[PDB]
């Protein structure tokens, strides 16, 4: 409904800077790693599938985790609890029908009690000072999709896929803002399917160019090439389904010609 | 199964 | 925590708690506390409260009720709001003999529109605009309140909660089951409110969905593909809908002048894409001589 499309995009651009997690945070965690984070996010993706949650809900939850972990040191035995509550909070924000608390307890295989989940919910709301309305890669892609001429469902679904893969690896994707990752993923998807490129219309909207996008784009391209070998595979599996036009089956381009 | 306890070893 | 607040009196009631007038013993500030009950073994912090708080910290605007603070105890959650004298309904009732002076209706509309355009600019839908949710102070301000039903939206929008907006103020696209609704639904409610400030009675007071629909149809004409492309395909569209002729708007709200009439029609356009935005409405000739008078009482 382009009467607020511009204002909204500007606003998200400002808010993504303020809601950004701290890039180096895992260095300062004594007992957890990037690779343990990779396992958490991958499981959250399955969780999202299991309960048919929105992708947006998945992106938010990750954002909540990364922000929470930017200031709170957490023991590995507790990382899955942080994640669970994060996903519950995201579900409550974003979902018409969030899963009820028991369900969240259940998908951990009764690892934590209902009381723990609810306490961690409260702790997370505190540490985040209730600031839950964070921009995601998903929110940017969705706007960028309006610039397709014409609309192509494979590109959309593929861009989603890629943006989703970026959630798994804090190194390097924590360095990049949602809007830039979305840019990269959009370009990469469009090029893979149609041969077309980041359109002039988005240069005007975003002020990003292939040049500004290159660093993230180089990374994301590697990630896309190496995706079948990645220790975490839930996202590839998820995007095999028809609902997403089987885009995880498409072959990545061997070169980007940049 | 997605109902796993995560074992971070 | 509440240590520095002296409760004064219950102000009204909500969903999972209550609202009190209270006073900050140290600053003097008079506030409203919205007490939200938690416990545990429940589902924790209610999604309504999560959305209200997060969305309201992002919306600082002179025509949006200000969230001052959140007091988040192990036991209770207390929302601290700036205090406003009264609500637009508790005011139209008190003017049920006077009537509301047009400059006041105009100021109120203009302020409401400003608040709404802010919400929409920050990707927030209100989804429950009605007179009881709009608060007025003694200095002539009016403000959008109760963001209980609000939600952050995307561009373009997805499908969000069907069950939405108090009935009398509900838009026809919601009534007709559209998988997609947007900012336009908030304008519809403001339209209904505009009428209501003018006549002192609700424009469309149905008691059911179909009743609501038909009351809207008899007033604005039953929509066809001409006035609203796609209607006949909408999920709860029935070809057996009686086809009523559109009324002359001068009859819908007799006291309104030309410009008011014009604005009202734009705010109650069937096709949500054609319905006027809050932003564009701010430039309506209706508002040329607008000021901000104190409520005449």
């Amino acid at each position: 409904v382009p009467d607020y499309h511009e204002d909204i995009h500007t606003y998200l651009r400002e808010m993504e800077v303020k809601c950004k997690p701290k890039v180096g945070y895992m260095k300062k965690q004594p007992d957890i790693t990037n690779s343990m984070r990779a396992i958490l996010v991958d499981w959250l993706v399955e969780v999202g599938e299991e309960y048919k949650l929105q992708n947006e809900t998945l992106h938010l939850a990750v954002n909540y985790i990364d922000r929470f972990l930017s200031s709170m040191s957490v023991l590995r035995g507790k990382l899955q609890l942080v994640g669970t509550a994060a996903m519950l909070l995201a579900s409550k924000f974003e979902e018409i029908y969030p899963p009820e608390v028991a369900e969240f307890v259940y998908i951990t295989d009764d690892t934590y009690t209902k009381k723990q989940v609810l306490r961690m919910e409260h702790l997370v709301l505190k540490v985040l000072t209730f600031d839950l309305a964070a921009p995601t890669v998903n929110q940017f892609l969705t706007q960028y999709f309006l610039h397709q001429q014409p609309a192509n469902c494979k590109v959309e679904s593929l861009a989603m896929f890629l943006g989703e893969l970026s959630l798994i690896d804090a190194d390097p994707y924590l360095k990049y803002l949602p809007s830039v990752i979305a840019g990269a993923a959009f370009h990469l998807a469009l090029y893979t399917v149609t041969g077309q490129s980041w359109p002039e219309s988005l240069i005007r909207k975003t002020g990003y160019t292939l040049e500004s996008l290159k660093p993230c784009l180089m990374d994301l391209h590697q990630t896309y090439l190496k995706a079948p070998q990645h220790a975490q595979q839930s996202i590839r599996e998820k995007y095999k389904n028809s609902k997403y036009h089987g885009v995880s089956l498409l072959n990545p381009p061997e070169t980007l010609n940049l | 199964s997605r109902h796993k306890k995560l074992m971070f070893k | 925590s509440m240590e520095n607040f002296q409760k004064v009196e219950k102000i009204g009631e909500g969903t999972y708690g209550v609202v009190y007038k209270a006073r900050n013993k140290l600053t003097g500030e008079v506030v409203a506390l919205k007490k939200i009950r938690l416990d545990t073994e429940t589902e924790g912090v209610p999604s309504t409260a999560i959305r209200e708080i997060s969305l309201l910290k992002e919306l600082n605007h002179p025509n949006i009720v200000k969230l001052l603070d959140v007091i988040h105890t192990e036991n209770k959650l207390y929302l601290v709001f700036e205090f406003l004298h009264q609500d637009l309904k508790k005011f139209m009732d008190a003017s049920a003999l006077t009537g509301i002076p047009l400059p006041l209706i105009k100021s109120y509309l203009f302020q409401l529109l400003q608040g709404l355009a802010f919400c929409h600019s920050h990707r927030v839908l209100h989804r429950d605009l009605k007179p009881q949710n709009l608060l007025i102070n003694t200095e002539g301000a009016i403000k959008l309140a109760d963001f209980g039903l609000a939600r952050a939206f995307g561009v373009p929008v997805r499908t969000y909660t069907h069950e939405v907006v108090t009935l009398w103020y509900r838009a026809p696209e919601i009534l007709l089951g559209c998988k997609y609704y947007s900012t336009a639904v908030d304008i519809w409610s403001l339209g209904c409110i505009f009428a209501e400030m003018v006549t002192r009675r609700a424009l469309f007071p149905g008691d059911s969905e179909i009743d609501q629909l038909f009351r809207i149809f008899r007033t604005l004409g039953t929509p066809d593909e001409v006035v609203w492309p796609g209607v006949t395909s909408m999920p709860d569209y029935k070809p057996s809908f009686p086809k009523w002729a559109r009324q002359d708007f001068s009859k819908v709200v007799p006291p309104l002048d030309e410009d008011g009439r014009s604005l009202l029609s734009q705010m109650l356009h069937y096709d949500p894409n054609k319905r006027i935005s809050a932003k564009a409405a701010l430039a309506h000739p209706f508002f040329q001589d607008v000021t901000k008078p104190v409520p005449h009482l």
